[PDB]
RNA sequence: UUAGAGGACAGGGCCUUGACCUAUUCUCAAACUCCCAAUAGGUAAAAAGGGCGAAAUAACUCAAUUUGU
RNA sequence: CGCAGAUGUCCAAAGACAAGCUCAAAGAGAACAGAAAUCUCUUGUAGACUAAAAGGGGAAAAGCUUGUUUGAUUUCUAUUU
RNA sequence: GACUCGUUCAUACUACAGUGGAUACACCAGAUCCCAUCAGAACUCUGAAGUUAAGCACUGUAAGGCUUGGCUAGUACUGAGGUGGGAGACCGCUCGGGAACACCAGGUGAUGAGUCAG
């Protein structure tokens, strides 16, 4: 069988970026999001993005500068348990305080939070930002419109549309997006499953139990959380590495490794 | 019978470089420009809007219009007798920063400090360039042994 | 340790040949089989000699896994009584075999119906198999964590306890 | 487009000639190209202008009666 | 009245937008099945496809499959060949 | 010790190997709910029993490729002059410019903004 992967192979391949060939980012989205009119200059147009990894929920805001982009904001869903929320921090709930958070720390670093009160418990013209979704594909009921929404409940204005709300394919109810928000279908989960297959629900939900949160304050500590971060959304005020990573060689020294490894065969 | 089309004759200008295809980066996007600036006029043919003409590809002009993704660039033409002033507008891939100018502009800031260091020290400043002129005298040291005969060469 | 080989699908294919009464009667047989809607392939072609053409429907098959694809195949090497060839093996880690009769099964025969025929394959393959399957950082697998065919002859012997020839 | 060499489905009953693969070897292209001259081209080299500050005018632009132009 | 060729057409989609996907080919393997039917798996810089000559362009697309549509709409300027 | 958004777009790719897991990145446990299929494989949602086997990070191959120098070589080619040579085909001199393949040697990255743990 002819191999496939000969020298001429290797000669005439060229490779894609960086980022695309690690499955991160676009390129067709981004430039679309960063370009502007080239006769309205001196005007940037920020973005917000949402990343959401396994076990966590991230926000920023970027700007997007000619060496590389700058952040002017940035909130984290693990600084939720400062803010009295215990583990269940991949939630659409926890999304959306993590939304909430970026945005009310981005006013506060302007000196405009008293003047953009938002809304108030959940139910001058604001600052633009773009919303930026990463590789994911758009659902109804995805998770980075729980975080749209908690920033736009802050002062910022980030333009959307409403199919894409849980429940909300072809009807906006507001009433199924309140209830995800405050994680009620969480609850009822934890409810459902104690009824039949106990034992299941003991182990599936163990550190909300170890954490001594049941289903039926759920809603609450949520809309405790909500009013303590509006009160206060300002940041917080050598390892020693066990462990030591080998390093390179040079030609000299390879020499000398083959010398041995010959003198070795000989015999 | 004759073919005079709009693209004829283009096979090699309105192709890409080896291992250098695709389209271009994001950062090209970011580009500033003004009114009166020195203009590249150089075709990318991996996009297809707005594309300018064959005789155009590698001139240089000033900004004359500026548009939501388009420029209007000013550029020379010789016409049998006399050279004519063209307006020609492209899309923003097929437009480079010109580097053209940069001499001037570095050489004038820099000549700023030497002029006002000059007059507060009060002293004769030349600043024009000066050209390459004919090399004075030296002494030069050599070993008698390092100095090598040569000959020509026999034919083999 | 966690590098143990398990079961990724099970297929089973029916090629009538003819699109019709048939495969709809093929498609049934294999409903009751699965509990599950199978679909349809098509010719890319078209062949004189065989009689089919493009875009034209010619088999059904359906994917399978879980603990209900274990018993199905359960009943299949039994209908072999657990004894298949060594060719059956391929060089990347995957086997299959054949059945003549769909009755065997334990189906009930309908004189209505008719008998047919089809296919099993299994692709073994380890834990880990996502990251060539996911769309955001999709990757390759090493070498050493592929399964090549002794091992697949040797999960075999061990867990159904068969022969090879 | 010439020729051998080394390897692991056709053949006359373990060897023709092959087929397939691997590294070589003689010779070529207006309508072939990894590379690439000499010559021939284009723009620039300061006063109706440039640099650095303050103020005023807009129905344009910006989250902005200061953001910019 | 040099060389090798093409034009007087065709398309309610083969026009617009979005999303998901990846193609030619080869190898190994699976009842009837064989050189070629349909199924999995490995490799795969485009060796496919893109209405019609030839050249240029194209891979989370400009190619394939779906969903919704009529920007193939009325009026005017600065201009290139 | 790690992560998010970028810039150079192979010194950054490819094939085999070796080593690593405080927090993090992953594989991973499930399908009531939003959602999705022939198929909870993929996509979407809810979790925290197990593991560095794989992804990922660093290093190693007289590795292929890529990249930087040296040589090839004042060689091949070429602008201006000639009442220069030669039947011609072609080739020197004067005033100037000057390659490519191959071969040999070194190398396999660097960096902007913002966070987490300690
Ligand atoms: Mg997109
Ligand atoms: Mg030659
Ligand atoms: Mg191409
Ligand atoms: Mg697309
Ligand atoms: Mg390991
Ligand atoms: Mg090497």
């Amino acid at each position: 069988v002819k191999v496939v992967k000969n020298k001429a192979y290797f000669k005439r391949y060229q490779v894609k970026y960086r980022r695309r060939r690690e499955g991160k980012t676009d390129y067709r989205a981004r430039k679309a999001l960063i370009l502007q009119d080239k006769n309205k200059y001196n005007a940037q147009k920020l973005r917000f993005v949402v990343r959401k990894t396994n076990s966590q929920v991230i926000c920023q805001i970027a700007c997007a500068h000619i060496e590389g982009d700058k952040i002017l904001a940035e909130a984290k869903s693990k600084e939720l348990i400062r803010y009295g929320i215990p583990v269940g921090l991949k939630n659409y709930a926890a999304a959306y305080a993590t939304g909430l958070l970026c945005a009310r720390r981005f006013l506060k670093s302007l000196n405009l939070d008293t003047q953009f009160l938002g809304v108030e418990k959940v139910t001058r013209k604001p600052i633009k930002a773009f919303l930026d979704v990463g590789i994911t594909r758009t659902t109804t009921g995805n998770r980075v419109f729980a975080a749209l929404k908690g920033a736009c409940d802050g002062g910022l204005n980030i333009p959307h549309g409403n199919n894409r709300f849980p429940g909300s394919k072809n009807e906006f109810n507001p009433e199924q997006l309140r209830k995800n928000i405050l994680g009620i279908h969480v609850a009822e989960y934890m409810k459902t499953l104690q009824e039949e297959d106990n034992d299941k629900y003991k182990t599936h939900f163990n550190d909300y139990l170890k954490n001594n949160i049941g289903a039926d304050d759920i809603e609450q500590m949520y809309l405790n959380a909500h009013e303590k971060i509006r009160q206060n959304p300002e940041k917080e005020s050598k390892f020693v590495s066990k462990h030591e990573k080998p390093k390179k060689l040079n030609a000299k020294l390879r020499k000398k490794r083959v010398k041995e490894k010959l003198a070795l065969y000989v015999e | 019978g004759k073919s005079r089309g709009k693209r004829s004759g283009t096979r090699y200008k309105f192709s890409k470089k080896f291992r250098k295809h695709g389209e271009c980066t994001a950062n090209k996007y970011l580009e500033k420009l003004n009114y009166g600036d020195y203009v590249d006029i150089v075709c990318d043919s991996t996009q297809q809007k707005g594309m300018p003409f064959n005789y155009y590809h590698g001139k240089t002009g000033k900004i004359f219009h500026i548009t939501k993704r388009g420029v209007g660039v000013l550029v020379n033409k010789r016409v049998k007798h006399r050279i004519e002033q063209k307006k020609v507008c492209v899309r923003i891939e097929h437009v480079r920063k010109s580097r053209c100018n940069e001499d001037f502009l570095l050489r004038k800031i820099k000549n700023a400090e030497l002029i006002k260091e000059a007059k507060l020290k009060n002293e004769h400043i030349n600043i024009k360039r000066k050209t390459e002129g004919p090399k004075p005298a030296a002494m030069i040291k050599v070993p008698p042994s390092k100095i090598i005969t040569i000959e020509p060469l026999p034919f083999y | 340790v966690m590098r143990e080989i398990k079961v990724n699908k099970l297929v089973l294919n029916i090629c009538v040949g003819e699109s019709g009464d048939r495969l709809t009667r093929a498609a049934r047989v294999l409903e009751q089989l699965t509990e599950q809607k199978p679909i349809f392939g098509k010719c890319r072609f078209t062949i004189r000699s065989f009689g089919v053409r493009r875009n034209e429907k010619i088999s059904c098959f359906v994917t399978v896994r879980g603990k209900k694809a274990l018993e199905i195949l359960e009943k299949g090497l039994k209908v072999k009584e657990y004894e298949l060839r060594r060719k059956n093996f391929s060089d990347t880690g995957n086997f299959g075999f054949g059945i003549q009769e769909h009755i065997d099964l334990g189906i009930k025969y309908d004189p209505s119906t008719g008998i047919y025929g089809m296919d099993f394959y299994v692709h073994l393959s380890r834990s880990g198999y996502r990251v060539t399957r996911r769309t955001r950082r999709r990757s390759k697998i090493s070498k050493t964590h592929k399964v090549t065919k002794e091992d697949a002859m040797k999960w075999f012997q061990t867990k159904f306890d068969g022969i090879l020839l």
